[PDB]
């Protein structure tokens, strides 16, 4: 799972 | 001489409030006066979502009427104003960053709409998030005893100064088993002042992905710290692309404070106004770096299409469509020139803007793509 | 209620303060006989006065605390920090049968005065004033011009 | 027939057959009842009754279904001597509260109340609480609503 | 709702 | 409810 | 799996 | 069997 910011 | 919290309490109570709301229900929580003036109380958002009406009774049992002014869900945060706000006790706010594990904390809430209740406890443990991976969640963690009711109230230090917003609890039965969670005050300050100024959150992003870094990673990578922040990527176009950081770097710091975890970071970041500008501390290659970055948005372009005007009252040629925008849903191509729309000409976007204004139901263009003469419909 | 020991030989009594100085914030410990383990000690602070309503028939004016009170700590001492006795704990509020931080302890100046009675007469001589009354609310002062948002209205 | 309707006091009594409204006959009586439940009240019409094989015709005045606040007829007492209550109807938001026939308003929300006018003044303020200070008897007393 | 002990 | 004292 | 207040 | 007026 990759997170944005 | 024994020692005791009401010379502190006595003074802060007043300042928080117990809120009740009104398939319709009816709710209550806590809030805590920010501005004695303008009677701003901030809350939970999930206390205030779906409220038609907003009732205040504040220490002394005043009622008070209180309207939305701010919300963001994804910190579970929204601000309401006092209507006729009269003789108001403000409470004074103190900077979280310089909380430690071990201070006291002060829990006051309204547990069950039981009336204003106070609890004690103690910096449990500081940045836990986890339970809703989706929401910015940077959390205090306290042994002090909070309740259903206590959501919005006040986590404050020994000298009653906002520390914390108590929000969740960690139960497995519905019900207090040592472990709660608040907002630091920090975030609060910054998530706030937007919805004051704003009346919404300017939401501001990087331009990275990344995820958590974890001690079996450090091994393959060779980095040195057990915890931060791995760049899995830059965004092109990104203040970060634009900084130099590229991907393989490893986030320490955030303006000089240690990071405890991505998504802690994530959360801060995720409160800051937009164009904040702020100073990283990065290891890439076991070296450390430090970088000033400014946060971005996630002639006058209308409705997805970047537009200008041409020549000497020659119209509004467009310059650029992006496939995919509501501009380009009613094709538009690049290229275009307006020289007229609804049986009006338009030498500029101000002449246009101000058919615009007039906020019509449905629009006809009387551009030129090409040597040729269309129309084009909106709305 | 009071009970006699039958031969009592080499007590303790306990020193009983003046509850109506209590103030949300003192440090208050709780002793009682959770599950029947034993004499257990817990720490709290007083989290509110006033509170009543779990039982709008009884005459209630209990002391919130979040001191640590389960199952057998029904009759309990509450003391301050010199160990005065300032309420009886009596009950808590578990939606699930365990504590959660919300005791409640009628003061100690109720009791003080509800021994004294069943000591002389094993009765209460339940007096009366003879007037009818409700709670005010915020929005009967507005009517009534009353400043005070908290009290005891004279329907009669 | 109910008491105090208007059908009462044109005379229809048991056992009556309506044959026909303003001279046009009923087909139904679900019919008649859709008929007049759309006429403005106090419509003045004419039936047509049977009873015993006599043709019988009647005229009506529809009905509902001093002041009066909330289900209770109240009325003025003297001059300026308050507002006197004459009777109270039990099961009504009225009488709920406590009220009971006879009672003398003085005062309301610290405002002097000498008739029904400087009542609905106070009605006017739309308070979220009123209080009351009537006498019952010997007493001087207070009752609240809302 | 409330408990006793 | 009404209360007595 | 987890809640909160 | 019953209804009003």
């Amino acid at each position: 799972c990759y997170r944005k910011l | 001489q024994m020692p005791s919290l009401a010379p502190m309490l006595e003074k802060v109570m007043p300042s928080v409030v117990s809120i009740n709301v009104e398939q319709k229900f009816m709710a209550l929580g806590s809030g805590v006066i920010i501005d004695a003036d303008k009677g701003y109380v901030v809350t939970n958002n999930h206390v205030v979502d779906n409220a038609t009406v907003i009732k205040v009774q504040l220490s002394d049992g005043r009622k008070f009427d209180a309207k939305m002014v701010g919300k963001d869900p994804r910190s579970d945060i929204a601000l309401i104003q006092i209507q006729n706000p009269k003789n108001l006790t403000a409470i004074k706010m103190a900077d979280s960053d310089a909380l430690r594990v071990g201070d006291y904390t002060v829990a006051i809430g309204n547990p069950f709409g039981l009336g204003e209740t106070v609890t004690s406890g103690i910096v449990s443990a500081l940045g836990r998030s986890g339970l809703n991976a989706e929401n910015y969640e940077n959390f205090i963690q306290t042994d002090a005893a909070i309740n259903r009711g206590n959501a919005g109230g006040a986590l404050v230090n020994l000298n009653g100064e906002l520390i914390g917003i108590n929000t969740a609890i960690l139960a497995p039965d519905g019900g207090n088993i040592g472990i709660g969670f608040a907002i630091p005050s920090n975030m609060v300050k910054n998530l706030t002042s937007q919805m004051v100024e704003y009346g919404q959150v300017k939401r501001g992003e990087l331009g990275i992905m990344g995820t958590e870094l974890n001690s079996e990673l450090a091994k393959a990578m060779k980095v040195d710290a057990q915890r931060g922040a791995f760049v899995s990527q830059v965004l092109p176009n990104s203040s970060a692309a634009k900084a130099g950081i590229k991907a393989g770097d490893v986030i320490t710091s955030l303006n000089g404070k240690p990071i405890s975890s991505f998504a802690a970071l994530r959360a801060q970041v995720g409160t800051m106004p937009v164009g904040s500008k702020l100073t990283l501390g990065l290891l890439r290659d076991g070296k450390q770096v430090n970088v000033n970055l400014e946060l971005q948005q996630s002639f006058n372009g209308i409705e997805g299409a970047e537009m200008s005007n041409k020549g000497k009252d020659q119209g509004v040629v467009v310059n650029n469509v992006k496939t995919g925008t509501p501009a380009a849903q009613i094709g538009l191509k690049k290229g275009d020139v307006i020289i007229g729309a609804n049986q009006q000409a338009v030498k500029n976007i101000a002449e246009l803007r101000k058919v615009l204004d007039s906020k019509p139901s449905v629009l006809a263009l009387n551009i030129q793509r090409g040597d040729s003469t269309i129309y084009l419909l909106m709305q």
